[PDB]
């Protein structure tokens, strides 16, 4: 089971604070340290800082400017990071990470994106992409969807509830008014369209909706 | 605080070719170093902890050995799903310490 | 059992606990601390081990107050526990060398 | 109180007195010699109570000539301080065995 | 006797931006490394002890931060009133030594 469970994302005002969750489950010891770590877009990883449930202290990197406040609930095994008065400079994912207090990070999270915006919360609209009725196929054929005008960052992209991995890219979103637009592309053998079902699993965490768009051929 | 310096910061290699990552200390270290591997949209995997020793679950492919400010990690015939970023980690002193991470290519 | 060889024992089950809770704690009071290299619990507790023993090899050792304080506990335990075991032995040998001489 | 817990209680209190009056000598002996370490009061206390416990981690030593005079006073502070404790506890511990047998 | 580096000698930063002076020594120093402002026609004044332990009356945008050999001192974002000379200063070993100075210009 998912020992590290953190939100997909949360979207911040520039000013605002936001206070970053991290569930943990499996094996817990009086030893274990909780860490956090940050992560921009293109960039590598930077430790944040750490918190020992067992006891509540914590430590934070020196290097940086302290934007965060770490505390923990033994009650629920959840740990929490306060980010206060966050700029775009703030934008990045945000990993939680599980340490048995022998220097190693055993397990990580799933991350958090945090997005710093003065922009409105978007669901994204998704529209099935079915060949047109000239397109010649051979052996296998192309699907996708596309996932348009949603904010912010990210969405989660699977075909058939993950059964269906192979054959299966999305690409990196684009930007443009405050909306992003990306597509993913699924390739199946000919023969198996459409008599058997392709479908697509959009996720948007940051307004709670996940939706499924059917992949049916041009009437 | 102890720096990790990774160069290259781009291997390109090809299939099935033995690769290797390179972690430099500023200073020593022992063996209190630890690699993790993650893949584009992915969360960070621990590859190799300690130095050398070996983590279940994870490819006999991979491999890391040094001591001291010298780390190496190793890929025996790297295959597409290794394509990736590399980062090298230290514990030997407070505060813990990332490298600048590799990108391996095919 | 008489008194020494109780004493005795009682301070070698108090050392021991003395040794996992200076581990403990001084990796909670050297974490923080930059440089600092007594941080992760299993080589704490080694260190723990060598600066009651007062071997100190100069491998790990505290460099924060709380740390410094810690060791200064495990090894006062450590100097206690050994003594209380030369005491007992010392009075072992002198009750024998009592009952050989036949007083 | 008998006399050995009087010398022990006195020995304390003379070490701690050995441990303050070494950090401040040491301090004083040390600065004005290129490459000492034993040059501030904190660390230097610190240091005073590694020497008298023996430990002697080796994160900090005397260079000059006075100041390891007095790292010798405080060494020597220790052992007598420590071995009068084991021989008190010896004491206690016969004294009590002796009752026990009955003589 | 140790010897501290501060490079560059004059660091030109545009206001509300952080700026970071650099304090380098010859040799391991732990964390006994402390900074000190000194305006014009001024007397030199603690800005942080320790490397990274704050001073009261100073300002909380002032900060610190390394160990060991590489040491740095951090100003989010400078206004007027920093414009100065700063200063590094060790006690790990004696004598005391100081840094050659970095000049701030917004
Ligand atoms: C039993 C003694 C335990 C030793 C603690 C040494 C502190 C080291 C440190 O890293 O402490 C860190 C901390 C400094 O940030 O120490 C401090 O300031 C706090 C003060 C503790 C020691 C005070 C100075 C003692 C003065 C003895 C000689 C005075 C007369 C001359
Ligand atoms: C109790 C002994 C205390 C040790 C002091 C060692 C001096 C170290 C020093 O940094 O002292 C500094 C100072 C030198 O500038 O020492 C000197 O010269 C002063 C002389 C002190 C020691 C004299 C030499 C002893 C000779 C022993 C073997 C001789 C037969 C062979
Ligand atoms: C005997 C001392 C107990 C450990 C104290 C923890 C120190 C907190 C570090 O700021
Ligand atoms: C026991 C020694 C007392 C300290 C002597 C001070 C040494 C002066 C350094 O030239
Ligand atoms: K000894
Ligand atoms: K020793
Ligand atoms: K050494
Ligand atoms: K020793
Ligand atoms: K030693
Ligand atoms: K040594």
């Amino acid at each position: 089971q998912v020992q590290l469970q953190q939100p997909g994302a949360e979207l911040v005002k520039p000013g605002a604070s936001v206070k970053l969750s991290c569930k943990a489950s499996g094996y817990t010891f009086t030893s274990d340290w909780i860490h956090w770590v940050k992560q921009r877009p293109g960039h590598g990883l930077e430790w944040i800082g750490e918190i020992i449930p067992s006891y509540g202290r914590a430590n934070y990197n020196e290097k940086i400017q302290k934007k965060a406040t770490l505390t923990a609930d033994k009650s629920s095994s959840t740990a929490f990071m306060q980010l206060s008065s966050l700029t775009s400079e703030d934008s990045a994912v945000y990993y939680c990470a599980r340490e048995r207090g022998d220097g190693y990070f055993a397990v990580w999270g799933a991350g958090t994106t945090v997005t710093v915006s003065s922009a409105k919360t978007t669901p994204p609209s998704v529209y099935p992409l079915a060949p047109g009725s000239a397109a010649q196929t051979n052996s296998m054929v192309t699907l996708g969807c596309l996932v348009k005008g949603y904010f912010p960052e990210p969405v989660t992209v699977t075909w058939n509830s993950g059964s269906l991995s192979s054959g299966v890219h999305t690409f990196p979103a684009v930007l443009q008014s405050d909306l992003y637009t990306l597509s993913s592309s699924v390739t199946v053998p000919s023969s198996s369209w459409p008599s058997e079902t392709v479908t697509c699993n959009v996720a948007h965490p940051a307004s709670s909706t996940k939706v499924d768009k059917k992949i049916v051929p041009r009437d | 605080d102890i720096l990790l310096t990774q160069s290259p910061a781009i291997l390109s290699v090809s299939p099935g070719e033995r690769v290797s990552f390179s972690c430099r200390a500023s200073q020593s270290i022992g063996t209190d170093i630890h690699w993790y591997q993650q893949r584009t949209n992915g969360s960070p995997r621990l590859l190799i902890k300690y130095a050398s020793e070996s983590i279940s679950g994870i490819p006999s492919r991979f491999s890391g050995s040094g001591s001291g400010t010298d780390f190496t990690l190793s890929i025996n015939s790297v295959e597409s799903e290794d394509i990736a970023n590399y980062y090298c980690q230290q514990s030997n002193r407070w505060p813990f310490t990332f490298g600048s991470g590799t990108k391996l290519e095919i | 059992s008489a008194l020494h060889w109780r004493a005795a024992g009682a301070a070698t089950v108090l050392l021991v606990i003395v040794l996992l809770a200076g581990s403990y704690l001084a990796v909670l009071a050297e974490r923080g601390a930059p440089g600092a290299q007594l941080i992760t619990y299993p080589r704490a507790l080694w260190w723990s081990v060598e600066t009651a023993t007062g071997v100190g090899y100069g491998d790990l050792y505290p460099v924060t107050l709380w740390g410094r304080l810690v060791a200064v506990v495990v090894m006062v335990a450590g100097i206690t526990s050994f003594g209380l075991v030369t005491a007992a032995l010392a009075t072992w040998f002198v009750g024998r060398e009592q009952e050989r001489r036949g007083h």
